């Protein structure tokens, strides 16, 4: 059928005219086929025989016992206006509340079945070629949405959600979900209930043109959706196979990562560090690489993960949520999300930088944020969390440093290992310990460093450096006063970069001079930080800049 | 009741900005408030050949209210609510003793929009877990938080209070976006009773209507301390203060100061502040009083504000056009997310009341963080524009 | 079987001990299985009863009708010495020689039909244990390759090796491949003679251990291998469906640009750049892109090619290589190899970017470069090359530039869009043209910039920049001095960083600054451009940096 | 004829190096030597519980040769060719009028290798398109390429050689690698006859044997062009010559042509090149002939090579060991690849006359370029370190 549901208006963009794209004569068997499938279409209204005068055209073709019409929209697509996004997002499992039953309808012929806009139907014009286009070929125009053109996905789904709007209205505790030709349809009634109320479901979708199969037809639970498996009272990812293999090219570790991933939704402690660094590098999709013995090590720990199954549960709204985090190693973060202790809902992991260098405490907030915008969109509330950090740690932390943050209601479990802050640069300079005043000079051509100090104590020193920047000169700098100095040290900087980097208590780095310098801030048992302006003819500051100015 | 055209320009499409992602209570808030509109012919529910959208959100007393989010449109709507129906900005309005800041987005929702520009003020109302495809309107009358709004309305807006002013002609009265800013050199008494005077004129219209001191608006001065007695360190951190002033302030001298730190000195050594340098640094704390120097407005520049963190509860912040060539300085003094946003909304509001315009934020803080939380204490009926940064802990240091 | 070949000799690591891991008390059901399992490998050879001497043990584990023994050698593993890479790569059937035919033979039971060392034995010892732990477990030891330990796959495949040398030597002709479990036998003997030679492979590897199928077992080509479809005289990737959807999920697109990677081995002209462009940022799995109008263009495009099924030939040593490619857009070039004018061997794309700033020149002998290791490695030797450059544009870069390189034979064919360099810097300074000195200064501080210039008639301009290095105001400054000049222009920086990067003739730059250098220069007629040393007091330079350094 | 312990230190572990594609005539050229080498008793096949390789190519007339790449087996071995059983590099060498370079590596072949070493010495002949897995051997007799060879062979060289030395006692002779340097001052003819004595002393020992004239090696200096008449840019660039010269050379002097150059003049505009600029310059050029003040080889450093491509066929380049400070200087002059890979084998033969050992070059060309090309051209026994590096256009400009 045609749905009656009134069309939806549609137009081309601004500026441009319907397309008018010639036919490529086709082959006789291909002819033959057209015009058959044609026929059958024109026969139950989906297009009409068209004039002359309609001047618009889109190329058709027909692919193989079975004959498919396929035509070339890609001229009226780009001549057709944007449309609204289908969704913003699909659904996650861990979201959804049980229902008592669920049953999947799956509307036949989705687009054919609804009517395309009276005034766009001449640009979906297209022409079936006779033998060797001696003659005039037969012409056509849809009058439902096309395979291929932009606007059906869209126009389909608003439509559905049009006729659906009613039924939703006088069932409020049915759940429907749409999801492209498919419909899950989910109640907390008795089965037989159940069963009336899908006929009623699909007598009202009939009565807006769209058909359904019957009960002997429809699918039975659990239902594999979109890379998971919907069981009654459990929800897991489908069955993931990490195969055994002496070489493995780039194609196969891309594929066992995306599949590492998708499995870290339910599996948790799953990683995925040591698989992805061996992409690095420009290497072809069929070249072997070597396993690192740490990829080996995170592999065989990523199977006993996956050696038993996993299942996750669905969500009740009358609890709450709670997050735990756990750190795995650097830069590596895992958490579960739950109602009722250790029955997760789902899972998760963090791994991401975000800058050059970084503390576990920003880090820890970092994936708190992550997983509080995520159960926002899955659960309409953020959880509360528990996280292996101590209040002190984090209140000093934060009061402190000057970007601001916020995290929600939290509480410390003591699930080592626990984050904490390895160094505290002093607020004070120290009395009874020496001034280091530091500078790094780099010659702009040939890239010649100078890198030294001199100290209260008429402690002088300057190194030579090569092929560094000004940057890494100055930096240079202060891990020489670092490496030269006793336990307690102040240090006078004229780089606002260096200090940038060093106040922020990074405990780790992208950069190897800024990992040296964490390794020495963390043995020093004092260190307070300053900065000067350069070239101000500052005491020290000038005598340094002295020494460092040679070349 | 009968509606202006409105343009975008030739080459400018409409906003296409994605829904961030809200909580239950506030999605349930606005399908509430949205059923309401939509039944009172507000708002119509739209299909999917509106490809246009802009965020909304919820705010709140116990009353929650929406909040739309048309910073996109807006700009790309800006020649139409500036050059082509500008309201001006009065210049006393900054010089009153008391302004109170009045609510009259109301009145919006009686005026038609043009039916040829509804489409571009189309909206989303999200679901929990993308469970159901997300309810699309746009608006049939003049919307809330668009700049078109009271750019078309002024026109009544001027009826309105075409008495109130005739019959009260020192007090001033400006329209920004949904607020009306409302000053006199009253007594507080007689300003609060004023204010209730225009609320009446303003209910004969519809508006049912939901104190700041501008004249007590003085610039947070670069402090220099008075101390005991210096260590090297101290004029160190003098030095660097009265350096970087030197780039904002015509007349700012170190050179003294510059000569007590001799060679390689250490930090914690006290040094006798020379009366050369105790005259210097009284000099130049005179400077630091009074207005920067040099630097004007600029009504075809943008704004810019710059906040840093200073702990305790203390914010200090800095509104300019070029870098550093400050208009103006404050400080303002429970959760950081929770005071970073009331300091946002206090510079705002005093940069509507000085210049009748909003600037561009330089925040110190995740974008992340501050988009899950900035509406849990959002007040204003406006949003301003802001992008994230990471604030230089020397350019903190300098303004306390 | 276990076969009689002589066992490799095996050591742990140099300072380490065998493993003593605990076994943790198991079920009756899988105490139950187990001892099922190890009695039916003890009664064929391949483990053995021990005494309460041998001090080793590795945890044992029984997993489901059917059970299966799991033995977790990760601490054996961590153990025991590295072994030889099993292979540098696998085959690709473009380089693969057409037989007559082809045989897959599958080796039943590997690993357990090849001896394990005598003297490594002791330690790959495990416990059956008893009920609840309360008596002496079951004691065994591997004699054969075990499932899961790190020399296995090493061991096995040379093992193989070394059992297959003889047949290989006396049957020449004979192609044996050897993938894991299975051994692919290619012969351009007649049927029946093959099927005998066939036969009696079998039965030397039968002499030596390896049970394989009967005829009625083996397996007819089309071979489905390692994402390969295998057919007598073609091959292809196996069937890429791209799936129609309303939603893209970060997961789906890493899905399909993999799919489509794989896919470009065969199908020319296939493209992922703006589908790739998608996935940057830090997006859930799970979470809705929205697709842009280039990238919804890039796959329907893909999806044309991917209409028609795509087959390649197999290799002929008494034919040369050709190789063509083809510049489609920017960044992405496109390679076919053949023998025979449009009988693709295989195919693929380079899209790669060498540095930040790169011409079409430099691309292009890249991606030569790039396709030349390719067909070392699979036919070992360099193709012909078909290029869309010509021989002039080639020779007037390469001769000019200061790097070296060098590619073999190649031809121009022209097949549009052509390579060529889009403008070109002047050799000597110009007469009757104006020179502008440039300069940039940034304060390191406050980030506040000024770019000017001043020249030899007298025009002076200084600008002032936000939020700039010193790079980029020295950048800035040559661009101001490219947009107020005229169609001629003498430059003078002090800047070698600028200098380096405008003396590669880029044609293309992540950095926006450097095109917009780009658009200028192309319009230029003429460009010279000059550097001389900073703050030595050189006129003109010295008069710029005063209006520059201001701040 | 029994073999000498050899160690790599507690803590490094052998070379594991991937083999680099090789084509097909290489390859069989590969099985062919090694199946040789098999029988006899040189090589030994290995099993897979060697974990260690290193890669090998063939060489070139028509006979192939193979080269085994030891660079990585060297540095982790380095104690024992060095400080254990170091070779002493004779000054002399670099002063003689010809030096004759002789392969001696088929005298390696007849010492046993260290049974427990001879794992590490592991190599893989690869197979097209991967369709075998690849043949694995390892060394029974010290290895040509490996720097352990000449180490321990050294003792036999030196019997081999006393009869030689004895009866020619102003001829120097030295081991590098798998080559004798032999130099004399003999006028050419002697030289040669006395080569040819040389090779039958070694053709006794099994040794069937495969001109530098070092004297007559002179730094490449730095040029100052003379020239009719200088414009302003011609000053520049000189004054950028000599500006970086000044970084390497004490002395140099740029004030008095620095004058020259005014203020804001046109590139092309002809300058009168005044007396004390002429002076200035005239005392540069003499400077710059000279080899540079303060600078000295410093055994226990690396040196390293920088190769600017010059077009034309031209090369420069620069031995140094602490950047710029120049311990010498040269040029070398078919296709770019080629001519490059003859540019670092001479200049490597070069640095092992004058200091007894190797620099690591930088190469202005892309890696997968020199790593799929080198090898067809390469004749040397050795291989020397590299990296790729790009070169600063400026420094190809200062030095011609
Ligand atoms: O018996 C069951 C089985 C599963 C569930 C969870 C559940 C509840 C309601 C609906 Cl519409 C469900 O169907 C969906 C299927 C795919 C995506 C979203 C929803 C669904 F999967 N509830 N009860
Ligand atoms: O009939 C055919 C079918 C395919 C071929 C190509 C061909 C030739 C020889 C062998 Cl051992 C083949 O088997 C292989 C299978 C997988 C990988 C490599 C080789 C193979 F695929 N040759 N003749």
């Amino acid at each position: 059928p045609i749905s009656p549901i009134e069309t939806v208006p549609v137009k081309l963009k601004p500026g441009m005219d319907g397309p008018k794209v010639k036919q490529w004569p086709l082959t006789e068997e291909k002819i033959k086929a057209l015009v058959e499938i044609c026929t059958e279409m024109e026969k139950e209204g989906k297009i009409s025989k068209i004039g002359p005068e309609n001047p618009y055209n889109t190329p058709v073709f027909a692919i193989k016992t079975k004959w498919r019409k396929l035509v070339d929209f890609r001229e009226l697509n780009k001549r057709t206006q944007d449309f609204w996004e289908v969704q913003l997002g699909i659904p996650h499992p861990a979201g959804l509340k049980k229902k008592k039953s669920v049953t999947v309808l799956d509307v036949g012929d989705a687009y054919f079945s609804v009517p395309l806009d009276e005034d766009f139907r001449k640009y979906t014009a297209f022409t079936i070629p006779s033998i060797n286009n001696e003659t005039p070929g037969i012409r056509y125009q849809y009058n439902v949405l096309p395979q291929g053109w932009k606007g059906s996905p869209a126009i389909f789904q608003s439509s559905m959600t049009k006729i659906l709007e009613p039924f939703r209205k006088q069932n409020p505790d049915i759940v429907i979900y749409q999801y492209m030709d498919d419909l899950y349809v989910g109640s907390d009634l008795e089965i037989g209930q159940h069963r009336t109320k899908i006929e009623e479901l699909r007598q009202h979708l009939l009565r807006w043109g769209l058909t359904t199969p019957d009960k002997k037809h429809q699918k039975e639970p659990p239902f594999l959706w979109m890379g998971y498996e919907l069981h009654p009272d459990k929800w897991t990812v489908q069955p993931i196979v990490l195969p055994e293999k002496d070489s493995w090219t780039v194609n196969d570790i891309q594929k066992l990562v995306g599949k590492l991933n998708w499995a870290s939704q339910i599996y948790p402690g799953i990683k995925v560090r040591q698989l992805c660094k061996l992409l690095r590098g420009t290497k072809a999709l069929t070249e072997v690489i070597p396993l690192t013995e740490e990829a080996e090590l995170e592999l065989a720990e990523n199977r006993e993960i996956l050696k038993e199954p996993v299942h996750g549960v669905y969500y009740d709204p009358s609890k709450d949520l709670i997050a735990e985090i756990q750190k795995q190693g650097q830069g590596q973060w895992t958490y579960q999300i739950y109602q009722e202790p250790f029955k997760n809902l789902k899972t998760g992991k963090y791994a991401r930088m975000r800058g050059a260098h970084t503390n576990d405490v920003k880090q820890l907030t970092e994936a708190v944020q992550k997983i509080t915008t995520e159960s926002i969109v899955i659960w309409g509330k953020t959880p509360k969390f528990k996280l292996p950090i101590q209040k002190e740690t984090w209140e000093t932390w934060w009061t402190e440093y000057w970007q601001a943050t916020w995290i929600p209601e939290w509480e410390f479990v003591n699930t080592p290992p626990l984050v904490k802050l390895w160094y505290q640069l002093e607020k004070e300079p120290i009395v009874g310990a020496e001034t280091f005043y530091v500078d790094g000079a780099a010659n702009r051509e040939t890239k010649l460093g100078k890198a030294g100090y001199v100290t209260n104590r008429g402690r002088q020193k300057v190194v030579t450096l090569t092929d560094t920047t000004n940057q890494k000169t100055e930096l240079q700098a202060i891990y020489l006063a670092l490496q030269d100095s006793g336990l307690e040290v102040n240090i006078v900087t004229d780089s606002q970069y260096a200090l940038g980097i060093i106040q922020a208590q990074p405990d780790q780095s992208e950069s190897e001079l800024v990992n040296q310098i964490i390794e020495q801030l963390i043995k020093k048992e004092k260190v307070y930080l300053a900065w000067v302006p350069a070239h101000k003819g500052i005491g020290g500051n000038e005598q340094v800049d002295k020494l460092v100015s040679a070349g | 009741i009968e509606t202006v055209p409105v343009k975008l320009k030739p080459g400018m499409d409409g906003p296409k900005v994605k829904q961030w992602p809200l909580t239950e209570e506030k999605i349930k808030a606005l399908v509430e408030i949205c059923t309401e509109m939509e039944k009172e012919g507000k708002i119509s529910k739209i299909g999917p050949e509106n490809p246009y959208n802009t965020p909304v959100f919820a705010i709140k007393s116990t009353k929650w209210r929406k909040l739309v989010d048309f910073r996109e449109l807006n700009k790309r709507t800006q020649d139409f609510w500036e050059v082509q129906l500008g309201i001006p900005h009065p210049a006393g309005l900054k010089k009153k003793k008391s302004v109170t800041v009045l609510d009259v987005g109301d009145a919006y929702f009686s005026v038609p929009l043009d039916e040829d520009f509804r489409k571009y003020t189309a909206f989303t109302i999200p679901s929990i877990n993308n469970e159901t495809p997300g309810i699309r309107y746009q608006y049939n009358v003049l919307p809330q938080g668009w700049k078109g709004s009271p750019a078309i309305f002024q026109s009544s807006m001027t009826k309105i209070l075409e008495p109130f002013r005739k019959q009260n002609p020192d007090i001033v009265i400006y329209q920004y976006m949904d607020d009306l800013y409302v000053g006199s050199d009253l007594e507080i008494g007689q300003h609060r009773t004023k204010i209730e005077e225009l609320r009446q004129h303003l209910l004969r219209w519809g508006l049912t209507t939901p104190e700041l001191h501008p004249d007590k608006w003085t610039v947070q001065p670069i402090v220099l301390p008075e101390k005991d007695s210096w260590t090297v360190n101290d004029i160190q951190k003098l030095v660097g203060k009265l350096n970087w002033a030197s780039q904002i302030y015509p007349g700012i001298k170190v050179r003294q100061l510059c000569k007590l730190l001799r060679g390689t000195k250490a930090l914690t050594e006290v040094i006798p502040l020379t009366e050369e340098a105790e005259l210097e640094l009284a000099e130049n704390r005179e400077i630091l009083k009074e207005p920067v120097h040099g630097v004007y407005y600029d009504p075809s520049k943008d704004l810019i504000a710059e906040i840093q963190k200073q702990g305790q509860g203390q914010w200090t912040y800095q509104i300019y056009q070029e870098p550093f060539k400050n208009l103006k300085t404050g400080k303002y003094a429970t959760n950081d997310v929770k005071q970073l946003t009331e300091a946002v909304q206090k510079i705002t509001t005093e940069s509507i009341v000085i210049w009748g315009k909003t600037p561009k934020f330089k925040l110190p803080i995740q974008k992340e963080t501050w988009e899950t939380w900035w509406t849990e204490y959002w007040q204003a009926t406006w949003i301003p524009e802001w992008e994230f940064v990471n604030t230089p802990p020397l350019v903190k240091l300098w303004y306390q």
